[PDB]
């Protein structure tokens, strides 16, 4: 039947108008794999005909425009709209020619405002990408979750933008005629869907300068004159149309703001060149200044001996006219800046008749007139207009809040910046979608292309300006939160995100500080991340505090309370993931406890010197919660630490009690080694928590008390026993087979290295008799074992390397200290 | 067993006590210290007592012999009933002040939290099982605080509701087998009219507020409705109805129900199942918390979709779950989507199914691409 | 490094321009003053062309400011678990608050003009429901400290300077007929979350200052990153200033409401909670004394820490004065049974030794003078 | 597996050889008669490169056997089509296709 019959078969009209909503739903939020499929069911011809079809009903007309937008435009528009909030301005001749006001003859302080959105803008925005919808094309041989992401289905934009302009023109004239039968059945159904399409094309940047001039004439044909026919601001529109009008004005306001920022960047381009030349010439004059001067040269050479961050501060420190003596700039340069400030304030409408004469006054009066004409009922409309009104009045403040995301780059890295912005768009588009295997491989390569991007290192401040570390962090947290109890899905992504964050921390200190501010946020989500292996969420938190004294001191004690509470649970309950594989049950989690301990090792020890405040807070929390220490050190009903060590030695040696008894998973858990490594990391933590030698020499009360507590907790005798424990040796035999142990389930040299460190820092070595008593039974078997291993065969074996590092890092510096 | 419990339980219905004195006349008089009075739990209908085998327990209403169940309120812990006055009484005890000590008037003991805390309470929830100790600690004074009439009325509504539905359930599984044939009903008569009246009272009790209301007082009715629904779910009514539909659904048609309950109970079957679905919808409509309970038994509602007795009611329940819980959508599989599509194929062009399928794709502004692909892969290419 | 590092003229143009931009905004844009706050509210309070309309209906459809206030009260009354940071509500709360105060012998006849102009500007807001809007944002915030609630408190003060009797009446009436416990529960949570002096944070701040670490792209000497001792002092100060303004003018109706709320089901004793905060503040002050008892001189950070801790204790004491005066007998018995006596004893003990220690030298004259009006 | 019937013959002489791209106005249809794809609806020719298999086997071979200016009809068996997996959301699995191909130009 004719589709126009649905104006009377309202049973089919309700069903079809819901069917279009289902079409928008299944292709919603950038499902371009589906948006191509929908182009078979509804072709381009049907949509284009429905654009001009004047007899279509209301819901079907708005459903078909919104279906066109959903299928062909929204994915490109959203991604562009995200990049509208950042202003990366390359240094190009086009950028140079940008000025606040057009060249004119109206007024010297300020000419007439240009037409908003008209002109040249050099800010970086990645181009759109489309694909021609072809259903006869060969199916790709690449499997799912490996093939490149599908693009939005193409549609002729030049024709779409011209047809859209034509429809808006007809709608404006028809609305002026006050016809009793408006298109689609009502004024709202006639104007709102079209204004949605116009708004989407403006945001996408489809319209050229001539078309934008046309649209400005349609909105107001008298204010926007460059030098019935009634504009859209006098037609007595309903509330729904007013919302789209606000979206249009909010686009032109944004284009005004970007115009200001680009003008400011152009002025910075010229001003730095003149200021650098002047300061260079004044340096040359200072080179010969000594001949005609004396000891007063310190004040003039201070600028050339001051860092560039504040050289400009003094150079620009002449606004208030009461400090010109510090400023060495000539008055022509001073007048230059004091001129650009004045017309900048004029262009922001600070200071310098029913004609609005400008966009700012037009919007402000338009908003007030709407507000005082009738009680506005739509809360989204009320919010939309008052956001506009605030922006018009507070012109300077909006620029102030827009400056932190502004940035200038060299033209030699624009095409690398492009690929950075594309991969950033890929990351940002994953905030609104439940993650699946297809998206996981999308972002692993998206991250890797940022890795291989030289601008990620050359401009580390830019990454913080773009907020990339945040958007990665919420992508992490969403996946951690989903199934936060049962098991972490997608570990193969989390192991890349954590690696990226750690790489981001190591670029600079400011990057580390910014990542540090999210410390508690990472800690709360790090409770279950220990289930996976590789780079956990906690290793980010550690990487945010490694080798930074200011960050370590500023680390809140509440965070330490959180980590010790987590450690308490790790010392009171078994690991469910370990239990699920058939592992024998023990009443505590060694692997999780260790992963908390080696973080605390980074929280308490910075640059080789212990941090006193953190060390004291840590030790007084662990004593207050004695279950953190484990089954040994439990107190009442608890055996010794050594009893636990040889217990786990026997368990580790014994199969079917070390594991499930059925590496295989390449990181297979060994409970004996996990318990041993837990104790070694605990002891090594306490060793690093021990007070420095100069504090004990000064005899500080709490430093002595803390050392007394550590001595009471861990007796020296057990330490010497563990150092005296034997170490397995790589052996040669059975036709040259270099037999070596499994370091993942055996007594490793690093456990002793933790023992030695604790003995050095807490007990020390004072008297010769005790020194030699340690040496003959604790170190000398390892010295001779490593001495023997240095052959043409074992010298490169890993366990021999482990002993080499153990001796050269734990034993030999101790002996070199105890040489007298 | 009584506990000193904290957290969100101290706003649920289980933590409500009614001071029921020993005198019928002037039972609403002011509280004087040291006068005998029982303690009644509203939602369960049991009285605080000192029993021989388990100490301080809540004993039934049929065995409260006024000796082990009476109590008194006092300001001090020194060892100390008066002559009743036929009047409003002497007003001294206040709300929010005037710390009180409860003493069993017969045995003279004092209530205090038990000190021991075993391995289960080493890290778990801190509940301190109160024991009527012979002398007790010092800080066991109790404050007295109000509960609004909506809570008190709701609590009594659960307590009345539970007995009736439990009786209905007991009648239902009493004749689960053993077909009547041509004789009389097997056991006692079902309280059909009582249940139908109770359901219609509850459905009107949980009516969402009308749209035209002012936003200022609309929200306070939203908060009242969410509070009432949470109280019912926390007391188990949401699980109780699930049991009710479970028992009713084993009979396919009304005539089949006649063979197992009687010809008198057949005509009310379709009405009672529809009302049960409407009550389920009104209980869960708008709660993230109550809607989240259907994650574990999502296939329960889906399997019942093809039933003909109440198709729109179960579809309403499904739509209320899906429009509210973003968690549930992650559990959706191809069996469920092919069941929903089978509804479109078997029940005609019903746009409310499209209103379901729209909710399955995007929930709270986050797309679920597995559902989107499954829907497009099972619905669109057929073109029928 | 200073003698050998790069002069400005050798920097790349983009790296120089970025530095110029951030220096320019800090020295020319932030420094710039633009008073537009009064010129919005002047325009927004005019029901223009409505006299031309001459509507018969009594209702009298709101002017733009009242529509804005209604919208914000709507988004504060809506049932939400948390409160989002509405950046425009923040901007308009600041605008409304800044559009009220606008502020050697001047005549009491001039002061009689200034007071009745300030009361006019306050009337321009409170006649449009801004009083109930403030109480709703306070009840909606659920006791979470932040810039969300802080801008609300600053608006509440800005419409309550000089103790506006109308505002206090509208607020008390709204609380009484709504019978909402969320307002006092949020006030109690906000007050319990306020911070006192921290020794551990002071030592960490000192050691971090000792390091003096700088950034790479240039150098900031003696960096002024956020103070980690009494960070929310300005917030605790204007929370208690708001509480004092509520009872200013011996408003015994509201004074008895703070002590106990008759209508509500649950009563929150603000008076006792205030005392318990005073005790927490004096414990910190005493423990900041004892660590300087050995030391002979009080350095700069220590002086600034006292300056803000004394200012906070002054604001608390003024509020406790307001809760008492009139006299309010119930409040007097509440303080009598409170922990105030122990707080007084501790303050006296601190005052005894602060007078002696600070009078030996002329470098602590300002600090001693600032201490004097506290007692 | 592919069957071609003429509809309006063209030249019958110049056949599409390797090295020159093919330009077509196809019009795909399902077996039951439900049109699923077209090129005139998009209003642009579909220039596909013959030899590197940018299209399915049936379409490629059918376009190979045509001539310049010829309008023909095809019948693509699922073996030389998308087959058991189909085209997700467009073509159902195991479907026989029909194309109203017009080979309007070469390159």
């Amino acid at each position: 039947m004719d589709i126009l019959e649905l104006s009377e078969r309202l049973d089919l009209q309700r069903f079809h108008s819901h069917t279009l909503r289902l079409y928008r739903a299944v292709c919603a939020l950038g499902n371009n794999r589906v948006a191509h499929a929908l182009c078979s069911h509804v072709d381009q011809a049907q949509l284009l005909h429905a654009l001009e079809d004047a007899h279509l009903p209301g819901p079907l007309r708005a459903g078909y425009y919104d279906l066109l937008i959903s299928i062909h435009l929204e994915s490109a528009c959203r991604s562009r709209r995200s990049m509208l909030s950042e202003y990366i301005v390359p240094l190009t001749p086009e950028t140079r020619a940008i000025t606040l006001f057009p060249p004119g003859r109206k007024g010297g302080n300020a000419r007439r405002h240009g037409l908003p959105g008209v002109g040249v803008t050099t800010s970086l925005r990645p181009p759109h990408h489309f694909s021609p919808p072809c259903f006869v094309a060969a199916l790709p041989a690449a499997g799912v979750a490996e093939a490149p992401a599908r693009l939005s289905p193409a549609i002729p934009l030049e024709a779409l933008r011209d047809k859209a302009l034509r429809m808006l023109g007809e709608a404006v004239r028809d609305g002026g005629q006050h016809a009793r039968d408006p298109v689609g059945g009502s004024v709202e159904f006639q104007f709102v869907p079209v204004l949605k399409l116009v708004s989407t094309l403006l945001v996408m940047g489809i319209f050229g300068d001539e078309d934008v001039k046309q649209i400005l004439k349609m909105i107001e044909p008298e204010v926007f004159t460059e030098e019935l026919e009634e504009g859209l601001l006098q037609m007595k529109l309903p509330e729904s149309v007013k919302l789209q009008m606000c979206n249009l004005l909010e686009y032109f306001c944004d284009q005004e703001l970007q115009h200001r920022v680009e003008s400011l960047a152009a002025f910075a381009e010229r001003y730095v060149d003149k200021l650098q030349a002047n300061q260079r010439s004044r340096y040359a004059l200072l080179m010969r200044a000594f001949t005609m001067s004396a000891a007063e040269t310190a004040r003039r050479t201070r600028e050339f001996r001051s860092p560039p961050q504040e050289q400009i501060n003094m150079l620009l420190h002449f606004k208030d006219e009461a400090d010109e003596e510090d400023c060495p700039l000539p008055e022509d340069i001073r007048q230059d800046l004091q001129d650009f400030h004045q017309d900048l304030l004029a262009h922001c409408g600070i200071q310098l008749e029913k004609k609005p004469q400008s966009l700012q006054e037009l919007v402000s009066h338009m908003v007030v007139r709407w507000a005082q004409e009738d009680y506005v009922q739509s809360p989204e409309l009320v919010r939309a207009m008052f956001s506009l009104l605030h922006r018009q009045y507070d012109g300077l403040g909006e620029l102030l809040r827009a400056l932190p995301r502004a940035y200038t780059i060299s033209p030699s890295s624009v095409e690398d910046t492009m690929s950075l912005l594309e991969c950033l768009g890929q990351i940002r588009s994953l905030l609104i979608v439940q993650m699946g295997p297809q998206e996981e491989n999308l972002m692993i390569q998206s991250i890797g292309n940022i890795m291989n991007n030289k601008v990620f290192y050359q401009h580390p401040n830019l990454m913080r300006a773009l907020g990339m570390h945040e958007t990665v962090m919420e992508v992490m947290v969403n996946v951690l939160g989903g199934g936060e109890t049962k098991e972490i899905r997608f570990p193969k992504m989390v192991t890349s995100c954590c690696r990226f964050l750690c790489y981001f921390c190591r670029i600079s200190r400011q990057n580390q500080r910014s990542m540090f501010d999210h410390l508690s946020y990472l800690l709360e989500n790090s409770g279950i991340g220990l289930g996976m292996q590789g780079s956990t969420p906690l290793d980010v938190a550690a990487a945010s505090v490694i080798d930074n004294n200011e960050l370590a001191l500023a680390l809140q004690e509440q965070d330490l309370e959180k980590v010790v509470s987590y450690l308490a649970g790790c010392g009171l309950q078994s690991c469910p993931m370990l239990l699920a594989k058939g592992y024998p049950d023990i009443g505590w989690n060694p692997c999780g406890g260790e992963r908390y301990l080696d973080f605390l090792r980074f929280a308490v020890f910075v640059n080789g010197e212990s941090v006193e405040e953190n060390a004291n807070v840590v030790v007084r929390l662990l004593i207050r919660k004695p279950e953190c220490f484990g089954p040994a050190l439990r107190g009442e009903g608890g055996s010794g630490l050594l009893a636990a060590i040889e217990e786990a030695i026997r368990i580790s040696e014994d199969p079917a009690r070390d594991g499930p008894g059925v590496p295989p998973e390449e990181n297979r858990v060994h409970l004996g080694h996990a318990i041993m490594s837990f104790y070694a990391a605990l002891i090594d933590l306490l060793g690093r928590c021990a007070p420095e030698m100069h504090l004990i020499q000064a005899g500080k009360g709490e430093a002595l008390r803390i050392r007394a507590i550590l001595r009471s907790l861990v007796p020296l005798d057990d330490l010497v026993g563990i150092i005296s424990l034997p170490l397995q040796i790589p052996t040669l035999g059975k036709d040259g087979a270099l037999v070596q142990p499994k370091m993942s389930a055996s007594f490793v040299p690093d456990h002793k290295a933790s023992m030695v460190l604790f003995l050095d820092r807490v007990y020390g070595i004072e008297n010769q008799d005790f020194l030699l008593h340690v040496l003959d039974v604790g170190f000398l078997p390892d010295m001779r074992a490593a001495a023997s291993l240095d052959t043409a065969t074992f010298s490169t074996t890993e366990m021999a390397l482990a002993l080499n590092r153990y001796l050269c890092l734990a034993v030999l510096p101790l002996i070199t200290k105890c040489a007298p | 067993l009584v506990y000193y419990e904290g957290g969100a339980v101290c706003t649920h219905a289980r933590s409500l006590w009614r001071l029921e004195p020993l005198r019928i006349s002037w039972s609403g008089s002011h509280l004087r210290w040291g006068q005998p009075l029982r303690i009644r739990h509203v939602t369960t209908g049991r009285y605080l007592a000192l029993t021989e085998d388990q100490g301080l327990v809540v004993v039934d209403a049929c065995k409260a012999h006024t000796k082990a169940t009476s109590f008194c309120f006092r300001v001090s812990k020194e060892k100390l009933p008066k002559r009743d006055v036929e009047g409003m009484g002497p007003p001294e005890i206040k709300y929010g002040e005037s710390l009180c000590f409860v003493q069993h008037v017969a045995s003279g003991l004092w209530l205090t939290y038990a000190a021991p805390d075993p391995k289960a309470l080493r890290l778990g929830v801190l509940k301190k099982k109160a024991i009527l100790h012979q002398e007790g600690h010092m800080d066991d004074a109790l404050f007295l605080t109000r509960c609004q009439q909506e809570e008190s009325q709701a609590a009594r509504m659960i307590h009345s509701t539970a007995g009736l539905y439990n009786q209905f359930i007991k009648g239902l599984d009493s004749f689960s087998g053993k077909p009547r044939g041509s004789g009389p009903p097997a056991g006692p008569a079902l309280p059909i009219e009582a249940v139908i009246l109770s359901l219609q009272d509850l459905i009107g009790y949980f009516e969402p507020p009308s749209e035209e209301l002012q936003h200022e007082e609309k929200q306070s009715k939203l908060r009242s409705l969410r509070n009432r629904q949470s109280l019912f779910q926390e007391e188990g009514m949401l699980s109780l109805v699930l049991n009710c539909i479970d028992r009713l659904n084993v009979y396919t048609t009304a005539a089949h129900f006649a063979e197992y309950a009687g010809e008198e109970a057949a005509e009310s079957w379709k009405e009672i199942v529809n009302l049960l679905y409407e009550l389920l919808a009104s209980l869960i409509r708008g709660n993230r918390a109550n809607c989240a309970l259907f994650s574990t038994n999502l296939d329960w509602v889906v399997s019942k979709l093809d039933r003909l007795e109440a198709s729109s009611g179960i579809l309403e329940v499904l739509y209320c779950v899906l429009i509210e819980s973003p968690e549930v959508l992650n559990i959706i599989q191809e069996n469920h989507i092919k069941s929903i599509i089978s509804l479109l194929d078997k029940h005609g062009r019903n746009h409310k199914v499209l209103d379901v399928l729209c909710s399955l794709c995007v929930c709270n502004g986050v797309a679920v691409r597995s559902n989107q692909d499954l829907i497009t892969e099972n619905l669109l290419p057929g073109r029928e | 490094a200073c003698f050998r590092m790069t002069p400005l003229y050798n920097l790349p143009t983009h790296r120089a321009c970025n530095m110029f931009l951030e220096s320019y905004k800090a020295a020319w844009i932030l420094t710039e003053d633009h008073s537009f706050e009064d010129r919005m509210i002047d325009d927004l309070s005019k029901a223009g062309e409505q006299e031309e309309e001459e509507e018969e209906v009594e209702e009298k459809k709101p002017d733009p400011l009242h529509q804005l206030v209604l919208h914000f009260s709507r988004t504060a009354l809506t049932e939400k678990s948390k409160l989002d940071e509405d950046y425009l509500y923040m901007a308009y709360a600041d605008i409304m608050a800044k559009s009220c105060h606008l502020e050697v012998e001047v005549s009491f006849e001039e002061k009689e003009m200034e007071k009745q102009r300030l009361l006019y500007q306050q009337s321009r807001l409170h006649t449009r429901g801004a009083a109930e809007m403030v109480l709703q944002m306070i009840s909606a915030c659920k006791g979470e400290t932040g810039a969300m609630v802080s801008s609300t408190l600053k608006l509440g003060i800005s419409i309550l300077n000089g103790g506006n009797a109308e505002v206090q009446q509208k607020m008390l009436d709204y609380l009484k007929d709504k019978k909402e416990v969320g307002f006092f529960q949020s006030i109690q949570a906000l007050m319990q979350t306020c911070s006192v002096l921290d020794l551990n944070a002071f030592e960490r701040q000192n050691k971090a200052e000792g390091l003096g670490m700088v950034n790479e792209d240039g150098t900031v000497i003696n960096r002024q990153n956020g103070e980690k001792v009494m960070a929310d002092d300005e917030f605790t100060q204007d929370l208690f200033r708001f509480l004092q303004l509520l009872c200013e003018g011996h408003n015994n109706d509201f004074q008895n409401y703070l002590r106990t709320q008759t209508g509500n089901t649950t009563t929150i004793n603000i008076i006792i909670c205030t005392v318990d905060y005073l005790l927490r503040l004096q414990e910190s002050i005493s423990d900041f004394y004892w660590y300087y008892s050995g030391k002979d001189v009080i350095e700069e950070q220590g002086k600034r820490n006292f300056s803000k801790a004394m200012s906070v204790a002054k604001q608390v004491f003024n509020s406790l004065t307001e809760y008492i005066q009139g006299p309010c007998t119930g409040n007097q018995q509440s303080l009598a049974h409170s922990r105030l006596w122990d707080a007084v004893v501790g303050f006296l003990h601190v005052f005894a030794h602060m007078m002696m220690k600070l009078a030996q030298d002329s470098s602590q004259i300002e600090l001693l003078k600032e201490l004097l009006d506290l007692q | 597996g592919v069957e071609i019937e003429t509809i309006s013959p063209g030249d019958g002489r110049t056949f599409p050889k390797k090295g020159q791209t093919c330009v077509v106005h196809y019009t795909g249809m399902l077996q039951n008669g439900k049109k699923f794809d077209s090129s005139r609806d998009r209003n642009k020719p579909f220039k596909f490169r013959i030899g590197k298999q940018e299209v399915i086997k049936g379409f490629e071979e059918g376009a190979a056997q045509m001539s310049l200016g010829q309008r023909a009809k095809l019948t693509c068996t699922p073996d030389v089509a998308y087959g058991a997996t189909g085209h997700p959301g467009v073509i159902p699995p195991n479907a026989t296709l029909i194309f109203d191909v017009e080979l309007l130009n070469l390159e």
